[PDB]
Order: C-alpha cells, then sequence, then structure tokens
DNA sequence: GCTTGTCACGCGATGCCCGAT
DNA sequence: CATCGGGCATCGCGTGACAAG
C-alpha cells in the first residue's frame, strides 16, 4: 500500500457511511455516485434543519383507530390529490425539495432534481418569468411555465405558491432567503366514430345509438328532456344551423354543417353533420342526423374557411344547458 | 485544434470541476452540522449527525407542512355513495373556520350548498379518475367559494388497519374521494331564455363586466342590475318576447366584478326554429358605455 | 463507435505531530 | 519558552480504465 490510498480509502469509506444513511431505497441508494451522496446528504441535512424551525393529528373527540391510520398518511394522501408536485426553491435557483410524483409528471428522479439549479428543467424561453417569480411586495404567487417532460418535449404548468423565508441554512452570518413553495399542475377514436341521432321537425331529438353516447355523455333521456337541439348549439353557430335547417325544410336534405355540439360536461365538441328528411304517407315526419366527431384543429380551419359570412361567427363561450 | 489535446484537457477540466463541487459539498456539510477542521473529521461529524436524525426523503408531517405551507388547503375523503365523510384534515379549521366535529360524521352534501349538491353527484358517481370542481362550503350559515381537486380511490387504503371494532368496519364503501378544498370600453354576447337566465356567456365579460362565465352562467340578468333599473329590464325581456325578430335597446347599471355599477346598453332579440317558429332564446347584445 | 462521466491511481506540495535541539 | 527537521497524513492535479447511453 501507500499513504494515498490510505487517505483516498478512509474517504470512500466515510462516503459508503453516508450513502448508508441516506433516506433512500437501496436499490436508489446502490446507484448513486459519490458526487450525488453529498449532494443528497447536504440536502437531508438542510431539509432537517428547517424542518427543525418551521415544523411543530386528529381532535381527540373524533379519534379512532382507522382515523389515525389515516392521519399517519395524510401527506401522501394530499400528495396524491395535488395532481402535480410540489417544488421548493431557493434564491439561488437551487431546488430545496421536490416530491416523488415529479417522476410520474416530468419522467425525472426525485433524487437526481433535489439541490440542483432549477433552470436545467425550465425552458429557456421562461427560465427569466420564473427569475421574476422569485424576486408593492405580496407574498402569493401564480403563474405558468413550461418544464421538460422525459415522458414527452415539453409540459406546461400552472405554478401556485408563496415566497417565505428559508429558515436555518446557516449562510454567511446571513439572514434566511426567500424561497418559493409552489405547487406544479398540468394544463387543460375519431377515426370513423359516426353516430346517428333521430329528431323531431323542430330538432328535438328523440333517439341517439351507443357511440352517440359516449360522444356526447347523455343517456337517451337526458338527451330529449332538455328541449329542442338549438338548446346544444354553441351561439357562433347557431345561424348556420338554422340556415342549414332552412335548407333541409325546402330541399329535404340539409347537406354537410359543421358546428359545435354542448356536451353533459358543459364541453364543447366539433360535428360533421347530415341531417336527412325522413317523409310518412309524402309528409315530413322526423329527422335523421348523421354526425362525425371533429378534431378543434379541423373544427377552426373550417369555420375559417366558411363560406357564409354570419354574425356571432367568431364569437367563443360558455354555456349551460336546462330541462 | 489537435482532437487528442482537447479531448484530453476537455477531461482535466471536468475532473477539477467535479473535485471542486466535492469540497463545496463539504463545506455545506461543515456548515450544516452542531459543531464544526479537515475533510475527515468534517465526513464523521455528517455521519453522526445524520446518525441521529434518522424510506421517504421527508416524513408525513414534514410533506403535509410543505404543501400547506406552498398553497393552504384542507384534505377530506368521502365515501362515493353516500358522500360519507370518512376523514377530514385539522387544517379544516383554518380553511373553513368549522372543527373536525363538524364534518366527522357528516356527508359532503351536508356541507356544501344546496343548490351545488346536484353538482356533487355527477363528481361522485362512478390520465387517473381525477376531480376537480368549485362549490361553496358552510363556515346566520355563511358559505365561501372552494375549489376542490382530488381523485377516486379504491377502498379501504392498504396498510392502514382497521379494527373489527371500529365505526368503518360496517360501512363497506368501494370508492372514496380523496381530494383537497381551498379557498378562492368593450362589449360582450349572451343567450338568455325568457326569465333573463344566462345560458350562454361570451369569453368577452371578463374585459366588460370583470366576472367570468361561470359566475353569469346559470343566474339571471336581473341580479345583477340596479334596483330602479331592475323593472325596466324586466319589462325589455318581456317586450322583446312579444316582438319577435325585432330588436330591443336598453340601457341600465350593471354590479362589475369589483362592486362597481357600470352602465351598459344591451340590445336583446329573439331567435326563431325555423320550422315552428317558437322562442329558443333570447340574444343580447351588452356594450359598455 | 463516439460522448460524457465515474473511479482509481500516481504524484508531489503542504499539513500536522513531535522529539530533539 | 520557542525553532527545526521526520515521517506520515491531507489535498489538489492530471491521466488512464471502464462503462452508460
Ligand atoms: C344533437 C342536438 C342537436 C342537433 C344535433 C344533435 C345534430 C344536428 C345535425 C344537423 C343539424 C342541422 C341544422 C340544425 C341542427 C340543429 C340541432 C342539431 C343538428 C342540426
Amino acid at each position: 500500500s501507500n499513504p494515498s490510498k490510505r487517505h483516498r480509502d478512509r474517504l470512500n469509506t466515510e462516503l459508503d457511511r453516508l450513502a448508508s444513511l441516506l433516506p433512500f431505497p437501496q436499490d436508489v441508494i446502490n446507484k448513486l455516485d459519490k458526487l450525488s451522496v453529498l449532494r443528497l446528504s447536504v440536502s437531508y441535512l438542510r431539509a432537517k434543519s428547517f424542518f427543525d424551525v418551521s415544523l411543530k393529528g386528529v381532535q381527540d373527540n373524533c379519534r379512532t383507530k382507522f382515523r389515525e391510520g389515516l392521519n399517519l398518511q395524510e401527506g401522501e394522501f394530499l400528495l396524491q390529490a395535488l395532481n402535480g408536485f410540489v417544488l421548493v426553491v431557493t434564491t439561488d435557483a437551487l431546488v430545496f425539495y421536490a416530491s416523488s410524483t415529479i417522476q410520474d409528471y416530468l419522467g425525472f428522479q426525485q433524487s437526481d432534481v433535489i439541490h440542483q439549479s432549477v433552470y436545467e428543467l425550465i425552458h429557456t424561453e421562461d427560465r427569466a418569468e420564473f427569475q421574476r417569480q422569485l424576486h408593492n411586495s405580496f407574498m402569493e404567487r401564480c403563474f405558468v411555465c413550461r418544464l421538460r417532460c422525459l415522458l414527452d418535449g415539453f409540459l406546461a404548468m400552472n405554478f401556485q405558491g408563496r415566497l417565505k423565508y428559508l429558515h436555518g441554512q446557516n449562510k454567511k452570518i446571513l439572514p434566511p432567503q426567500l424561497a418559493l413553495f409552489a405547487i406544479a399542475t398540468p394544463l387543460q377514436r375519431t377515426k370513423n366514430f359516426i353516430f346517428r341521432t333521430k329528431h323531431k321537425l323542430d330538432f328535438t331529438p328523440t333517439g341517439c345509438d351507443a357511440k352517440g353516447k359516449i360522444v356526447l355523455g347523455y343517456t337517451e333521456a337526458e338527451l330529449c328532456m332538455r328541449g329542442t337541439g338549438y338548446q346544444f348549439i354553441h351561439a357562433a353557430d347557431m345561424l348556420y344551423c338554422a340556415e342549414y335547417h332552412v335548407r333541409m325544410i325546402k330541399t329535404g336534405e340539409s347537406g354537410m354543417i359543421v358546428f359545435r355540439l354542448l356536451t353533459k360536461d358543459n364541453r364543447w365538441t366539433w360535428v360533421q353533420s347530415n341531417a336527412r328528411l325522413v317523409y310518412k304517407n309524402g309528409r315530413p315526419d322526423y329527422i335523421i342526423a348523421t354526425q362525425r366527431p371533429l378534431t378543434d384543429e379541423e373544427g377552426k380551419e373550417h369555420l375559417r374557411k366558411r363560406t357564409l359570412k354570419l354574425p356571432f361567427m367568431f364569437a367563443t363561450g360558455e354555456a349551460v344547458l336546462y330541462e | 485544434m489537435d482532437k487528442e489535446r482537447l479531448a484530453r484537457e476537455n477531461h482535466s477540466e471536468i475532473e477539477r470541476r467535479r473535485r471542486n463541487k466535492m469540497t463545496a459539498y463539504i463545506t455545506e456539510l461543515s456548515d450544516m452540522v452542531p459543531t464544526c477542521p479537515d475533510k475527515l473529521t468534517i465526513l464523521r461529524m455528517a455521519v453522526s449527525h445524520m446518525k441521529s436524525l434518522r424510506p421517504s426523503f421527508l416524513t408525513d408531517q414534514e410533506l403535509k407542512h410543505l404543501i400547506l405551507e406552498a398553497a393552504d388547503g384542507f384534505l377530506f375523503i368521502v365515501s362515493c355513495e353516500t358522500g360519507r365523510v370518512v376523514y377530514v384534515s385539522d387544517s379544516v379549521t383554518p380553511v373553513l373556520n368549522q372543527p373536525q366535529s363538524e364534518w366527522f360524521g357528516s356527508t359532503l352534501y351536508d356541507q356544501v350548498h344546496p343548490d351545488d349538491v346536484d353538482k356533487l353527484r355527477e363528481q361522485l358517481s362512478t390520465m387517473g379518475s381525477r376531480r376537480s370542481f368549485i362549490c361553496r362550503m358552510r363556515c346566520e350559515p355563511h358559505f365561501v367559494v372552494v375549489h376542490c381537486t382530488g381523485y377516486i380511490k379504491a377502498w379501504p387504503p392498504a396498510g392502514v388497519s382497521l379494527p373489527d371494532d371500529d365505526p368503518e368496519a360496517g360501512q363497506g364503501s368501494k370508492f372514496c374521494l380523496v381530494a383537497i378544498g381551498r379557498l378562492q370600453p368593450t362589449e360582450f354576447i349572451s343567450r338568455h331564455n325568457i326569465e333573463g337566465i344566462f345560458t350562454f356567456v361570451d369569453h368577452r365579460c371578463v374585459a366588460t363586466v370583470g366576472y367570468q362565465p361561470q359566475e353569469l352562467l346559470g343566474k339571471n340578468i336581473v341580479e345583477f342590475c340596479h334596483p330602479e333599473d331592475q323593472q325596466l329590464l324586466r319589462d325589455s325581456f318581456q317586450q322583446v318576447v312579444k316582438l319577435k325578430g325585432q330588436v330591443l335597446s336598453v340601457m341600465f347599471r350593471f354590479r362589475s366584478k369589483n362592486q362597481e355599477w357600470l352602465w351598459m346598453r344591451t340590445s336583446s332579440f329573439t331567435f326563431q326554429n325555423p320550422y315552428s317558429d317558437e322562442i329558443e332564446y333570447i340574444i343580447c347584445t351588452n356594450t359598455n358605455v
């Protein structure tokens, strides 16, 4: 042997002693490198130091064993109800903490994100914005960014959080800095899915097939209890639908018409439809409309390529429907 | 340049930066332990402190603390069948000014506004099975708008022990909602019924009266109107029905989002079913003055 | 078949310890 | 009370083996 190897071996022994103590599963620790071992040790220490100041059950009146068990996982229950992940970032743009669920949204391992620069995860076009959120002086924050997604590739996410002092960081003795405690959440079969609906002569629906109940979301009864079909139509398409209804009254066939229908979610769905008149003893009896749902891009393309220029043609809004 | 020498120097710089990172982390360690010397002693003291401190990185209470410090809110776990409150966090007291006794042994329908009860059912019957909505919760009875976001989970949860003589032992619910609740010169077109209820609202309303379409949809327009103008507005809506196709202009005052009165000119006409000539709804164009 | 990075090693320049001046 | 040379320990540098991707 030689003194250099013995010093390096003492250093590696202390590094392995640090590594075995980290609060991570053994399969995660065994795949770590010395540098990230030290980094995660520092991170655990700083987190414990902050919680040793900022931190510290079910109201005894309502305490049962099962309620205590639920209370012991309250934190994970909250993390799962988040629909996103937690992110605490220092003034130095370092990730003080990121919850495990970041892997379920971005693909990054919690062990690789902590104590790293947050800008490594932020898009280059949005980083500046983030910085202005890190620094006339109220506290609450809410904004939008785009973060790298390895499952995609980027993902736009809404950050809702606050600026609070990150105590117990022993900087040099400096006073504590202002860290961002934020919650990051995401943002909000068409190949021949043709469905047919039967209507009265005033376009009151009366019948609908399975794929129609799947597209629109109404039970066959719920579809007919809400009046005529003009209650289902976007206000930007009501006049086109009325025009094509007049056309079908005149000639028996409406022709292809693209318009928006209100679902049971109070959402809009583009449909390309064709209404035909059915006759009994030479008189009109009911209507048979054949619809094929459309993507948003195709719908807006048909809208910008419209032949008829009518009022409200370019309006966008929301609606509700009652019986 | 020379590929070999360039690669050699790049590699040397990589290793040098690695060494600098290691010494910096060791200095952070010495800053982060009780009393702190050379690298080996700092590492030994770090091992000792981490031993005394100590699988999740944070404890459950630390994670809950981080989330509640980030964006407030309180957790509740209800049953999908009856809405029976299975669990509610103590954070309900700082959020709704309500003790845990009010929610336990109760049902979420009993805690919300009656007008939202039906809405609640739509969110409980039967990406993941996420849920998110907005309701009004209790606190004379006072109510607050609460945004809820959660998920559908199979019951009972694994890990939690359920004794024989526990209240949950007889309920036998299969699915539960686990959620967090948190407190929170232009014109626009709209469609009402013949009573004045907003059934369609243009998105421009925010730039016109400060309200989102959800705050308008379902409500009557007369509720936003000034009492000295309410009968004028009502008679406008009544006369526009008798004169189908004809336009009717009416000026009134509108309670903006900031509880401020604006002057609005509304032009209303009626939409006729092109077959039965019946009144489908009333189209209004509401403009700022 | 190349890139980036992890780890061990050899190698001196100082560091600390400590009899011996 | 220092000051001084021993021998080992600490520590920063560059380089080569080796492997994940
Ligand atoms: C559910 C509810 C309403 C309608 C619908 C489905 C399908 C339609 C297909 C063509 C069509 C053409 C002219 C006017 C219409 C008015 C209402 C509806 C349709 C129309």
